[PDB]
């Protein structure tokens, strides 16, 4: 369009027009400054990261061994025929084995 | 007593059901911050390659 | 950006303006003096942990 070339030209003057007030022997030390900032900032980050795989994991192992828990109940249950308890003790473990599957996910992935 | 068999039944399936919300409300917790964490460092990754001070 | 790059400007000329109020003689002393108690908080805090382990 004709008014994104007027729109162009108008904005590469003015770029130019800053380009030149860079003085090379400020701009280039400030420049370093920056970009070692910037590195303090994005290690902060990255850990807070790492903390939440080192996270993941623990609980994890919490559901796998907790699901074994309502396992061994529910024969325990069998065994003194109340089948009724069985089933309830059933419905727990499904609930810990469907979100230890999750957390195998998330894990691999982070 | 034909009534409270039905809310003896119906007192125990939802206490089944409180049972699996807190199981899923622990995963969600963890998930909920694991995203907020990877937010905030895809946002300064942006931040820097905007400054670009390598290319000055 | 364009305000990144008059930012960058801006704040180079001004982290210059303190740099030619440096003193040689003067800061060249207190940064020994800085980094001399430096090593006396760190000290405490890594034996501080040493502590723990013992524990």
């Amino acid at each position: 369009g004709l008014f994104d070339r007027l729109g162009r030209v108008v904005r590469a003057n003015l770029n130019d027009l800053v380009s030149k007030a860079e003085d090379p022997e400020k701009v280039l030390e400030q420049a370093v400054i920056d970009m070692q900032e910037d590195l303090v900032q994005l290690r902060q980050a990255v850990a807070r990261t790492i903390a939440e795989e080192k996270r993941t994991e623990q609980r994890l192992n919490q559901d796998t061994q907790e699901a074994k828990k309502w396992e061994d109940r529910a024969k325990l249950a069998l065994t003194n025929g109340e089948e009724n308890l069985a089933r309830e003790a059933l419905a727990r473990k499904k609930s810990l084995t469907d979100t230890a599957a999750a957390y195998q996910t998330q894990l691999a992935q982070q | 007593r034909t009534m409270s068999e039905n809310l003896r039944r119906n007192l125990a399936a939802l206490e089944a059901k409180i049972s699996e919300a807190k199981t899923k409300k622990n995963m969600l917790q963890a998930r909920a911050k694991a995203a907020k964490a990877n937010a905030e460092l895809q946002q300064t990754l942006a931040a820097a390659a905007a400054a670009a001070a390598a290319a000055a």
